RNA sequence: CAAGCUUGAGUCUCGUAGAGGGGGGUAGAAUUCCAGGUGUAGCGGUGAAAUGCGUAGAGAUCUGGAGGAAUACCGGUGGCGAAGGCGGCCCCCUGGACGAAGACUGACGCUCAGGUGCGAAAGCGUGGGGAGCAAACAGGAUUAGAUACCCUGGUAGUCCACGCCGUAAACGAUGUCGACUUGGAGGUUGUGCCCUUGAGGCGUGGCUUCCGGAGCUAACGCGUUAAGUCGACCGCCUGGGGA
């Protein structure tokens, strides 16, 4: 079943990028929007849009640099089957710092760098590079 | 539309020996070749059509 | 196959007409097939093999 | 109520019982709140192949709308009756009242 | 399966109206009626293993619906089982 | 924890295709047998034979009858089923799938150790049934031998009822459910639309076959029915032999 909506969003991005698709649409959620924000603010996607009221649909405009997709790798870390939580000092850095780790902290969803600056820890949602 | 009573139309889809003619020869649709075969068998039982070219 | 010899038609033509009626009805083919027992697995294997051959 | 197309063929030596059979069959259907839509006495007809050393037999078509109880006793009365050499009751999705190709080919 | 007239009768008896067809009480009663009717079929046709699989699906579906109603409204469940004469 | 929400999952209405299951009828071909007509010296079988059958009249042919088992053609990389498997025709009882349009319930869902049920053939028990086929067994051959392959026979068994057994290369050698990712040609089964239609034109679902792109793979190959990209849960593997 649809037990992991977050891994689905990442897979929709991953497959869309591989299929040279201009955009990817999926059923929306606050958490999907919070991740979409971090992806846009770090230049992994162009822009995101939430259409509808009763059945919200999140659309993400994919980014393509030159002959290639911007998102090289996008993997789910913490998942329903095994939750990954890290302390401020244990926070992981993707590509030795050249990539981002989406962390869910007490003060919201942000990058590994952001949480490190804010002295926070949390659930490691995904790795993006 | 197909009926065992219409031995007029039925006689076109059976051979000289009484055998049902395959869809590959008659060019009929799959759904209706099945409907035909049932009608030919229904008409055969009721002695409206023969089984073999002996009787 | 029931063949009726026509008026002023030679015997050679009537026999050739009969041989073609038997060829059409598959007389010798149905006898070859029924001579010996064939397992359901074997007739299913033959049907699959012939369907593959009917692709050129 | 279900729809049925009954076809029974009577021995030619008993072709006189046929009107009496029709009267009785119709009475059992109408008696059980059932309806009769088509009835066609085809009379003596030539058989495609012989059945019980016979060539020719009396045919009767019937398109009925009746409960499964009277259609069951109709099926048994055909087995029990020696006059009926063959019968076939076929369930139909809807009632039919149109000249069958037997009425039309004459 | 269960007749148009028989199904409609159950919908009225257990539903909020004639159109409240999805109500758990309606659903459980429609399954109860068919499970009970089929008892007669499987008494004569004990070797009908294929149809029995479909009956067991009705039984397992009823159980899942009954357990759902038990946690959502204990009173509505207590009434429903007493109304159709079932333990659990 | 509380209240919801309708997209997941169900319920309802009308239909559609199907060897899906259980029961009861019934039909025509053929084999064997019995009974009779005609007929006369062979038939049958094989690589060749012989065993075997036939002057108590076979085989061949025609007619009548008994009985069992299986359903030619249709028939199709056709269809249905969870798998095993399911095929003449008719009815009765019944399970599933799919489509169209709305309405209803409101996360009721997915998976599943243990548990439970089903489960080809052979085999087992009791009573039936027994035409054909045929383990065993007998005879005739082949061969250096021939406990075989071939031939003539033939018992269990194969068939039915009720129990049992619980296994197969039980295979797609591919666990189930869900989401996402270029295409081409067919087959099958729904349905919306358009024409003067004794057919086609344009869509939109379910299933299925061949080919193939990316990707994947040790390769072979797989390729929207994945063996691709991901997630949930389960089963299982850890060198060969021993086992
Ligand atoms: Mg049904
Ligand atoms: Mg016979
Ligand atoms: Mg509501
Ligand atoms: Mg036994
Ligand atoms: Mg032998
Ligand atoms: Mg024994
Ligand atoms: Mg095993
Ligand atoms: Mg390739
Ligand atoms: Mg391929
Ligand atoms: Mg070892």
């Amino acid at each position: 079943s649809m037990q992991d909506p977050i891994a689905d969003m990442l897979t929709r991005i991953r497959n869309g990028q591989a299929a040279n698709k201009a955009a990817v649409t999926m059923p929306s959620s606050k958490l999907k929007v919070a991740i979409a924000n971090v992806l846009k603010e770090e230049g992994f996607i162009e822009d995101f849009k939430v259409e509808g009221d009763t059945k919200p649909e999140l659309e993400l405009t994919l980014k393509y640099f030159q002959g290639k997709a911007v998102v090289e790798s996008i993997q789910r870390v913490s998942r329903p089957g095994l939750r990954i939580y890290k302390r401020k000092d244990e926070l992981p850095k993707v590509m030795a710092g050249l990539g981002i780790a989406v962390v869910s902290t007490s003060k919201g969803v942000m990058t590994d760098r952001a949480a490190r600056q804010a002295g926070l820890g949390g659930e490691i949602i995904c790795y993006v590079a | 539309e197909i009926d065992y009573k219409d031995i007029a139309t039925l006689k076109n889809y059976i051979t000289e020996s009484g055998k049902i003619v395959p869809s590959r020869i008659t060019g009929t649709r799959a759904k209706y070749q099945r409907q035909l075969a049932r009608a030919i068998k229904r008409a055969r039982y009721l002695s409206l059509l023969p089984y073999t070219d002996r009787h | 196959p029931v063949i009726k010899v026509r008026e002023n038609e030679p015997f050679d033509v009537a026999l050739r007409r009969f041989k073609r009626s038997c060829e059409k009805a598959g007389v010798l083919a149905e006898v070859r097939r029924r001579e010996f027992y064939e397992k359901p697995t074997t007739e299913r294997k033959r049907a699959k093999a012939s369907a593959v051959k009917r692709h050129a | 109520m279900r729809h049925y197309e009954i076809v029974f063929m009577v021995h030619p030596d008993q072709s006189e019982q046929v009107p009496g059979m029709i009267e009785r069959y119709t009475a059992a259907i109408t008696g059980a709140e059932g309806k009769i839509h088509r009835l066609e006495d085809w009379g003596r007809r030539q058989l495609a192949y012989p059945i019980n050393k016979l060539h020719k037999a009396h045919y009767v078509l019937m398109n009925v709308e009746a409960p499964q109880e009277v259609i069951d006793e109709l099926e048994t009365t055909f087995r029990f009756n020696d006059a009926v050499i063959r019968s076939m009751v076929m369930r139909t999705k809807h009632a039919v009242t149109e000249a069958s190709p037997m009425v039309k080919a004459k | 399966s269960l007749s148009t007239e028989a199904t409609a009768k159950i919908v009225s008896e257990f539903g909020r109206d004639a159109n409240d067809t999805g109500s758990t009480e309606v659903q459980v009663a429609l399954l109860t009626a068919q499970i009970n009717h089929l008892q007669g079929h499987f008494a004569e046709h004990k070797k009908d293993h294929h149809s029995r699989r479909g009956l067991l699906r009705m039984v397992s579906q009823r159980r899942k619906l009954l357990d759902y109603l038990k946690r959502k409204d204990v009173a509505r469940y207590t009434q429903l089982i007493e109304r159709l004469g079932l333990r659990r």
